[PDB]
This record gives structure tokens, C-alpha cells and sequence, in this order.
């Protein structure tokens, strides 16, 4: 996909150039970019390195320079994974069109009851497992991730009042969200 | 933030 890549990638950059506005060249990863060159995520990934490495040297090991640098990479390789983990997400969550966290993927994500010390059960989409723990992103303000142990989620189609919730507003905001989802996910409603 | 959400800290 040369063209998905390519805008993928243009979120990544862009998104990079105000990670940097904290306080190989920048310009030729962003022409390389903008022109659609990269053959490769890994190759992106690649020339990442090699400008922090330049960078690095640049201004000193120990730098104000060296420290954003350090902070851009771990970030952009952040959002390599979460690429990788779902791109339909990924799309979406930097896109941002109405109603965005609604739309569904394919395949379609798992959706839980997912408890938090003190937050009480809260709706979530299951974006990926392992035995003990799963990662999760809440519906709601913010869309936050958490890990969230085994024993700590139930199946969204278990009824809400048999759990333990805390009905704030922003908790009334979460499970409208699902609601809005669980429909575009019954109506075929996928983004466009 | 992460474009696809940051950390939730625990209460
Ligand atoms: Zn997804």
C-alpha cells in the first residue's frame, strides 16, 4: 500500500514535530515522507535511528537536545507498534472524524467490563491479551490504555447492574460511546 | 499523548 503508508507515516511526523515543540534530517525524513518514499516501516524506523543518533552527537550525550531526541524515538517507535496492532485504530485515532472511537474494525474488537482499583468497571475495547493481563482502551474522555489482570474484566454483555460501577458523568459518557459503537458494529457502519 | 491513548494512572 503505497499510499496508506505514506499517510500513516505523515501522522507519525507530523505528530513527532509537536512532540519536538516540547523545547538524516528532519526536513528529509519529512520530504521522504511527504513525497511517499519509504518502501518500509522498518526503513522509517531505520532513518528514526540514524537521526537520533546524529542528533545525539550533535549537541552531546547529555544535552536538552539529546534528552528530546531520546524521548522522540521511543515515541515514534510507540506509534510503529500501535500501527501494527490495528491500523483501522490507528487511522481513526489520528484522523479523528466524529464519532471515531465508534466505527468498527475488522476483525472487530473483543468489548469488556474492565475494573480498575477505585474506578469501578468501565467499558473497554480489547486491543490485544496475554494470560494474565489484558490491554484495553476505554471508551470516554481521553480513550486511555490500560493492562488490565484477567480477573479484573468481564464480557460487555454481562448486565451492568450486577457490577460494581461508579456512575460519574464521565462514566455515563463512556457507555453512551459503546452504545454508539455496539449499533455501527450491528449496522456494518464501518468508517468511509 | 499517544495518538492511540495514553496510560491511565491508577486511583
Ligand atoms: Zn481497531
Amino acid at each position: 500500500n503505497k499510499q496508506e503508508m505514506g499517510t500513516y507515516l505523515r501522522f507519525i511526523v507530523s505528530r513527532m514535530k509537536e512532540r519536538a515543540i516540547d523545547l538524516v534530517d528532519v526536513p528529509t525524513i519529512q520530504e521522504k515522507v511527504n513525497e511517499g518514499k519509504y518502501r518500509s516501516y522498518e526503513e522509517f524506523k531505520a532513518d528514526a535511528q540514524l537521526l537520533l543518533h546524529n542528533t545525539v552527537i550533535f549537541y552531546g550525550a547529555a544535552s536538552a537536545q539529546a534528552d528530546i531526541a531520546r524521548m522522540l524515538y521511543k515515541d515514534t517507535c510507540h506509534e510503529l507498534d500501535e500501527l501494527q496492532l490495528c491500523k483501522n485504530c490507528f487511522y481513526l485515532s489520528n484522523a479523528r472524524p466524529d464519532n471515531w472511537f465508534c466505527y468498527p474494525c475488522i476483525p472487530n474488537h473483543e468489548l469488556v467490563w474492565a475494573k480498575m482499583k477505585g474506578f469501578g468497571f468501565w467499558p473497554a475495547k480489547v486491543m490485544q491479551k496475554e494470560d494474565n493481563q489484558v490491554d484495553v482502551r476505554f471508551f470516554g474522555h481521553h480513550h486511555q490504555r490500560a493492562w488490565i489482570p484477567s480477573e479484573n474484566i468481564q464480557d460487555i454483555t454481562v448486565n451492568v447492574h450486577r457490577l460494581h460501577v461508579k456512575r460519574s458523568m464521565g462514566w455515563k459518557k463512556a457507555c453512551d460511546e459503546l452504545e454508539l459503537h455496539q449499533r455501527f458494529l450491528r449496522e456494518g457502519r464501518f468508517w468511509k | 499523548a499517544p495518538s492511540t491513548g495514553g496510560v491511565k494512572k491508577p486511583h
